[PDB]
């Protein structure tokens, strides 16, 4: 199956250039039928098509960005790329790469959030949300992880490397007055499983290259 | 009916093997460096002739596909029995071909694909 | 350029309802219109192209109609996984432009939250701040009141709430409320409580702990 994989930094300083690459996997960028494009979605705003490129190198750009955007294609590496110069905080957005069927974007990448800020990256501190000693006998208990003081977004959280997904809730991050984000991830599990089953929250923060694995146990 | 299913499978295998040969005939005469000047189709006669021959070929493919699609619809309307996962003729091609994409196919047969636009439409 | 305007900006409907979203173009775009669905945390996916062609692999409940300047996306029987933002986009001429999006929310029966409170960890307390967390799990509707009390004194301005998107299967929400205190303020008090009021609860539910107990 064809998959589009975005790569590139999640933090860019104002006035610098944002650079992202899309790698085509399971298929080829050297399509004689399709174009390859970029679309962005600023937080709480609508989608905006940035531009598209054919494997020959021919490009089409949105006039709203044409003076500071360049899209390139490298058929020898199965990739295409975006460079947006002189960025401001108005360029903070989720950027998606997409396969452009002459207007019908029939395959999209997962999207990468790029934050335009002069602040530095900061990895998170991870603390346990321990299951209560009063958890209902033979019932359901809740436990979690508090992921505090990171920048920029996002963090990803899994439980037991993906073995635990049912009942997990990972909340949207909140921006604190310090300018750092925080979020909690919780899961409900059988109370009788506490003390025998191991529960680990796996927190990844790509901007700081940090991976934390916190075992969450009853306090004692 | 399994018969129209077989015809669509044969037609799609034939189409996917001919399409790159047809596109390569255009590239040989119409491709150029991305230099911001006129495409070769604006004035180069061997490129214009290649585009006319591709247009004859793709027009014939569209007419054949329309005939087979209508036969598919007529068959689905006259029979009760279904084939799992098959709603349209595109599902037969998707099931039998390697990486068949409906939007790419629809664009190709309607001359909206990148090759026809980039090689055969003057700009 | 062409401006696409969608309506409504948001809608709520029950499972099984017929839902319609409109898209209007500033000038004629013939049938060169696409509809996309963006489910929580996911990238968009194409549902319909050429104003009315349903992409293979997309549920049959999605349908598109219209031509020229007026288009409609209809979901004939709303399902829980249809909780998403829907976007129209023309492709008549460059540049491709999108409508502002329509959020589709699901209505369902009232479900009371299960409430849990969590004290700050000893590890966090070492660095000077205490975070106390109150969880409201799997409730409907969204409206819920969470009140923090520290030694029975009502708190304000020192907490932040976060809510999940509606669950793709049961259409409920979950909510966390985090009360943040300095370690010195945390160590000055004993009883920490979160009191929850919700339509599904006959009377408010309070979950509490005594610091170090």
């Amino acid at each position: 199956e064809v998959q589009l994989q975005e790569s590139g930094p999640g933090l860019v300083k104002p006035s610098e250039t944002l650079s992202l690459t899309c790698t085509v996997s399971g298929g080829s960028v050297s399509s004689s039928t399709y174009y390859w494009g970029w679309v962005r979605q600023p937080p709480g705003k609508g989608l905006e098509w940035i531009g598209s490129i054919y494997y020959s190198g021919s490009t089409y750009y949105n006039p709203s960005l044409k003076s500071r955007v360049t899209i390139s294609v490298d058929t020898s590496k199965n990739q295409f790329s975006l460079k947006l110069s002189s960025v401001t905080a108005a360029d903070t957005a989720v950027y998606y790469c997409a396969r452009d069927g002459t207007g019908a974007l029939d395959l999209w990448g997962r999207g990468t959030l790029v934050t335009v800020s002069s602040a530095s990256t900061k990895g998170p501190s991870v603390f346990p949300l321990a299951p209560s000693s009063k958890s209902t006998s033979g019932g359901t208990a809740a436990l979690g992880c508090l992921v505090k003081d990171y920048f920029p977004e996002p963090v990803t959280v899994s439980w037991n490397s993906g073995a635990l997904t049912s009942g997990v809730h990972t909340f949207p991050a909140v921006l604190q007055s310090s300018g750092l984000y925080s979020l909690s991830s919780v899961v409900t599990v059988p109370s009788s499983s506490l003390g025998t089953q191991t529960y680990i929250c796996n927190v990844n923060h790509k901007p700081s290259n940090t991976k934390v694995d916190k075992r969450v146990e009853p306090k004692s | 009916e399994p018969q129209i299913y077989r015809w669509i499978r044969e037609w799609g295998r034939d189409y996917v093997s001919e399409l790159p040969t047809e596109v390569q005939k255009l590239k040989e005469k119409c491709d150029g460096k991305i230099n911001y000047t006129d495409k070769k189709v604006c004035k180069v006669p061997p490129c214009q002739n290649a585009c006319k021959s591709y247009d004859q070929w793709i027009t014939r493919k569209k007419n054949q596909w329309d005939v087979l699609s209508n036969k598919f619809i007529s068959v689905k309307n006259a029979e009760k029995v279904q084939t799992a996962g098959i709603v349209t003729p595109y599902d037969i091609l998707k099931q039998e071909l390697d990486e068949f994409n409906e939007v790419a196919f629809e664009n190709e047969i309607n001359k909206r694909d990148g090759a026809y636009i980039e090689l055969c439409v003057c700009s | 350029d062409i401006v696409m305007t969608q309506s409504p900006s948001t809608l709520s409907a029950s499972v099984g309802d017929r839902v319609t979203i409109t898209c209007r173009a500033s000038q004629s775009i013939s049938s060169w219109l696409a509809w996309y669905q963006q489910r929580p945390g996911k990238a968009p996916r194409l549902l319909i192209y050429k104003a009315s062609s349903l992409l293979s692999g997309v549920p049959s409940r999605f349908g598109g109609s219209g031509s020229g300047t007026d288009f409609t996306l209809t979901i004939s029987s709303l399902q829980p996984d249809d909780f998403a933002t829907y976007h129209c986009q023309h492709y008549n001429t460059y540049p491709w432009t999108f409508g502002q999006g329509t959020k589709v929310e699901i209505k369902r029966t009232v479900a009371a939250p299960s409430v849990f409170i969590f004290p700050p960890s000893d590890e966090q307390l070492k660095s000077g701040t205490a975070s106390v967390v109150c969880l409201l799990n799997n409730f409907y509707p969204r409206e819920a009141k969470v009140q923090w009390k520290v030694d029975n004194a009502l708190q304000s301005g020192n907490s932040q709430e976060s809510v999940t998107e509606q669950d793709s299967k049961d259409s409920t929400y979950s909510l966390s409320s985090t009360l943040t205190l300095s370690k010195a303020d945390y160590e000055k008090h004993k009883v920490y409580a979160c009191e929850v009021t919700h339509q599904g609860l006959s009377s408010p539910v309070t979950k509490s702990f005594n610091r170090g107990e």
